[PDB]
């Protein structure tokens, strides 16, 4: 919570998805005392949503994908905030863009699960996001649910370089450094270092090909 | 700030959204004008492209409200400036210009015809 | 080797009576101690330090005592030092227990100080605390030592600093420190010039920790009991009475808490706003105006994005004070507050608005210029009500004419007027009663016929260097006398009346009551009617020397010429100063100046003066 200025909306959703899946299974509660515990995490729990919440207005005002803003509206339904009043502002900004934005290129299980989210009565009240949903949920990307957090940031923000990279991906980059610095004419050693380079594409980053190409007309 | 000490921050950090700015191509594989009553929208390339109809410009720096302050190359870039593009029409908004007459290094040179003035004026009443 | 050590601290322990300080009985004792002084072991001789002091026993006799326990303490760690590369001598590396050497540093803070032999004899055994560090136990110690240190006034080795301070979180899981402790560590570390952060962090974190381990055992004991089912003084006891029980310091201090956490530029997301509902809305009635204002200044520099805190503020400003209740400056920097497009528009700004006109209206110098640039900012702000809009317009309007009145009076500078015609003119505001207009055919006679150096002529500029300094000086703000004046301001101000002549600085005080009538501050007032009395007296005037003393100046001589005498006599007609209205000295000094002179119409003026006030 602290430190967290001027934060890309990709990585708050990853971090949203860490938190839920680190939670305490709910068991029964005995009421002398522990009660009290439970009054004092609901508010410490409250004053760390309503920064988050904050945080996704600032992103509603300055433009964001859909998939984002759906990924972190189920994340903050995970968590419980059960308000009312930011759902309304999250089916506002979704029906704004229910025109363009691709149906089949979003998760059906989120689909699914922001639709449970969100209350029946702001639901009829844009039968529109209804129908939208409920395309979303028929053709849509499945099993996105059961990926690690670093894996779906990976996988829905190219580059990045957050992660380490693996053993394997970094003798692409020895590839390409060597590759730079070569002579334009020596033709055979592009080649060669080419051909080892295809070797190993399956396993390498799909951005680092920005560079792959980049050097091609270098 | 003291409280950042150094820290980047996520401003400063690797993330994907930091990489799109970078149009450069991934090739090699890794005395100052103040301007008012133009929009926010309007970037600073905008600003270096209208001003520079009078003269050179070294930094520029846009504000909320339109407010922006922009610093000179050499002397002539500015005695052209300061009363060119007075009023003149960009982007349906009209800048207004003021020049700050008074410099941090101007203020010191006005601090002498202060004092020796007011050496002559204590003569005066001595007198 | 005890007898003596016991005598002494019995003859010691009554050494505040003044029949009981035995003289006698301590040139039997204390000599024999300074033959013997070599003989007694460490311990001894600092328990003897700590004991009590009278001063004639201690000038007698401690302060050599002083320097020759230290040297011996010296030449004892010199030998520790030395195993570490007399019969008590030869065993010095085990008296140097770390509890030794803690004491070593305790015992001191009370006659050192910045003298170099101080500054290299507490550098000599820091290295061995540091060579003991890890073998304290009780986290206090530490603070104890960072205040001992302190007192001596001590450069530090700063990496030793920040040093202590991480271990002060390993010490933390042991025993939890106190509020009032880490407090304590955190004005030490401030004022020495710590610049590790981390440091700070952690003792502000420990603060909020106690203050919200406090707040949460308060909740369960209410929610516990659920589970079993002058009146203003009558007001503020509660309030205090929880605030001291909760955060175990005062509101004085917890304002300057914030307002070095706000200087840091630390997050208020997380640090100004938790404590705001369970702690600072219930008591901020309590707040001493002193303490309210500070909180405000650091809310400025927080620039807190949030109205949860800021609508009370303004509720309780404009209904439970009034207008003569406030300070005109917490006013303005509370709109101020408010102005940045970060925080939205108040649903009670009519309010603030209301109250800012009256506070000002009643009000009735260079700084409101900024004003406008204030509401220059808030005019475009959102959505503002109309009825908010109203008030401001005529509150220019009533500015413009105290600036017309202050150009009349030759006064303010003429750059801050080309400000306000430049804040008028892209503020769009429609002129109806004609002062705008007024007020730029009046600059623009002055500037471009005469020049601003000339009107800066029109009153002798070392009269209005003074009358500058008399502004700075009432710019100081009391809430009603709850403060007294500084005297460092009274210093710097009587220093410049020293060099000044009499005539002129009368004609300063009139040029400051033409615009500022009876706002001359009653502790300049009396200074100036001392002054005045020592000038027309001849005497002299009190010199100031280094070492915060006085010396007697030469006499003056002051020959003023009839005319100048008439002008003095006017200035009495119209000056506010009763002191110098009714003392006799300032009259016969007229008559006797008038009679060197010679005229009988005022000499015969002065003569019924005289007679109404000798």
């Amino acid at each position: 919570a602290k430190t967290a200025s001027d934060i890309p909306m990709i990585q708050l959703c990853a971090a949203l998805k860490c938190f839920v899946r680190g939670l305490m299974q709910n068991v029964e509660t005995q009421s002398l005392d522990e009660q009290v515990e439970h009054e004092l995490e609901k508010e410490d729990m409250d004053a760390f949503l309503r920064f988050c919440v904050e945080n996704l207005r600032r992103g509603f005002a300055d433009g964001m994908e859909v998939k984002c803003v759906m990924a972190a509206t189920e994340s903050l339904y995970q968590l419980g905030y059960t308000s009312t009043e930011f759902y309304e502002q999250v089916a506002r900004y979704l029906g704004s863009k229910c025109s363009s934005a691709s149906a089949s290129v979003n998760s059906s299980e989120t689909a699914t699960a922001v639709c449970l989210a969100l209350g029946e009565d702001i639901l009829d009240r844009h039968p529109d996001v209804h129908t939208f949903l409920l395309e979303v949920e028929k053709s849509g990307l499945k099993g996105e649910a059961s990926l690690s957090p670093t894996e779906w940031m990976n996988k829905n923000d190219p580059a990045n370089f957050i992660t380490p990279l693996t053993e394997i991906q970094q003798e692409g980059w020895n590839i390409i450094n060597r590759m730079v610095e070569t002579r334009a004419a020596d033709t055979e050693k592009l080649t060669a270092l080419a051909n080892e380079y295809v070797a190993i594409l399956k396993s390498t980053r799909v951005d680092d090909l920005k560079y792959f190409f980049g050097v091609f007309e270098e | 700030n003291p409280w950042n000490d150094g820290d980047a921050g996520w401003r400063g950090a690797a993330t994907g959204a930091r990489a799109n700015r970078g149009r450069g191509g991934f090739r090699r594989g890794r005395q100052r004008v103040q301007v008012s009553g133009l929009s926010d929208e309007t970037t600073w390339h905008t600003l270096k492209d209208h001003l520079r109809q009078a003269g050179e410009v070294t930094f520029c720096k846009v504000f909320s409200g339109g407010r922006a302050v922009v610093e000179f190359v050499t002397p002539e870039d500015a005695a052209r400036a300061i009363t060119e593009l007075q009023a003149s029409e960009l982007e349906g908004a009209t800048l207004f210009l003021r020049e700050d007459r008074e410099d941090t290094v101007l203020v010191n040179t006005r601090r002498k015809i202060r004092e020796v003035r007011d050496a002559q004026l204590r003569a005066r009443k001595e007198e | 080797l005890e007898e003596l050590v016991e005598a002494v601290t019995l003859y010691l322990r009554a050494t505040k009576n003044p029949r009981l300080v035995s003289a006698d009985e301590e040139h039997i004792f204390f000599p024999v101690l300074m033959e013997r002084l070599n003989e007694f072991h460490v311990s001894q001789l600092l328990d003897v330090v700590e004991c009590h002091w009278a001063r004639s026993t201690l000038v007698r006799y401690g302060t050599t005592f002083k320097d020759m326990v230290r040297d011996r303490i010296a030449l004892i760690a010199t030998a520790a030092a030395k195993s570490a590369s007399d019969l008590i001598i030869l065993r010095a590396a085990e008296e140097m227990s770390p509890e030794t050497v803690l004491r070593c540093i305790i015992v001191m803070g009370m006659s050192a100080g910045r003298r170099k032999r101080d500054l290299q004899f507490f550098q000599a055994m820091g290295m061995f605390l540091v060579h003991h560090i890890n073998h304290y136990k009780d986290p206090h110690e530490l603070v104890r030592v960072l205040t001992a240190f302190a007192r001596a006034k001590i450069v530090p080795p700063k990496r030793f600093l920040a040093l202590l301070g991480r271990r002060f979180a390993v010490l933390n899981k042991r025993k939890k420190l106190g509020s009032l402790p880490s407090y304590r560590a955190f004005v030490n570390l401030y004022k020495m010039g710590h610049d590790q952060m981390n440091t700070f962090r952690f003792l502000a974190d420990c603060i909020l920790e106690t203050i919200d381990s406090n707040i949460k055992a308060e909740k369960k004991r209410l929610r516990l009991a659920q589970l079993q089912s002058d009146p203003h003084l009558l007001q503020n006891l509660r309030a205090r009475e929880r605030f001291k029980r909760l955060t175990e310091l005062k509101p004085s201090m917890f304002t300057k808490l914030l307002l070095v956490l706000a200087r840091f530029g630390a997050p208020h997301q997380q640090y100004l706003r938790p404590t705001t509902v369970p702690l600072i809305l219930p008591t901020l009635r309590a707040f001493p105006p002193p303490s309210f204002t500070r909180l405000l200044r650091a809310m400025s520099l927080f620039r807190t994005t949030d109205l949860d805190l800021i609508e009370p503020v303004i509720d309780f400003m404009a209904d439970s004070l009034g207008p003569t209740n406030v300070v005109p400056a917490d006013v303005l920097q509370m709109v101020r507050l408010v102005a940045p497009p970060d925080v939205p528009v108040p649903r009670n700004l009519v309010k603030l608005i209301s109250l800012c006109e009256a506070v000002y209206s009643s009000s009735a110098p260079g700084d409101m210029c900024a004003v406008a640039v204030v509401l220059l900012k808030i005019q475009m702000k959102d959505d503002v009500p109309l009825e908010a809009l109203d008030p401001l317009t005529r509150l220019m309007e009533f500015f413009a004419e105290r600036m017309y009145l202050l150009m009349k009076l030759h006064i303010v500078s003429l750059t801050h007027v080309d400000v306000f015609t430049d804040l008028c003119r892209q503020q769009q505001h429609p002129d109806v009663s004609g002062h705008i207009e007024r007020l730029c055919a009046e600059r623009r006679r002055v500037n471009d016929a005469e020049g601003d150096d000339e009107y800066y002529s029109q009153l002798d500029i070392d009269v209005r260097e003074t009358l500058h300094r008399i502004l700075i000086v009432n710019d100081y703000n009391t809430y009603g006398q709850y403060r007294p004046t500084p005297g460092v301001l009274q210093v710097d101000f009587k220093q410049a009346l020293t060099e000044v002549s009499a005539f002129d600085v009368l004609e300063a005080a009139d040029l400051f009551a033409q615009a500022f009538s009876n706002a001359l501050k009653p502790a300049v007032e009396r200074h100036l009617s001392r002054s005045i009395i020592a000038k027309l007296d001849g005497g002299g005037e009190e010199v100031i020397t280094e070492g915060n003393s006085i010396v007697l100046r030469p006499p003056r001589e002051l020959l003023l010429t009839r005319e100048d005498l008439g002008k003095f006599v006017c200035l009495l007609q119209r000056t506010p100063l009763r002191r110098v209205r009714a003392s006799p000295v300032v009259w016969r000094f007229v008559e006797e100046k008038a009679k060197k002179l010679g005229m009988d119409d005022v000499l015969r003026v002065v003569e019924n003066k005289l007679a109404t006030a000798v």
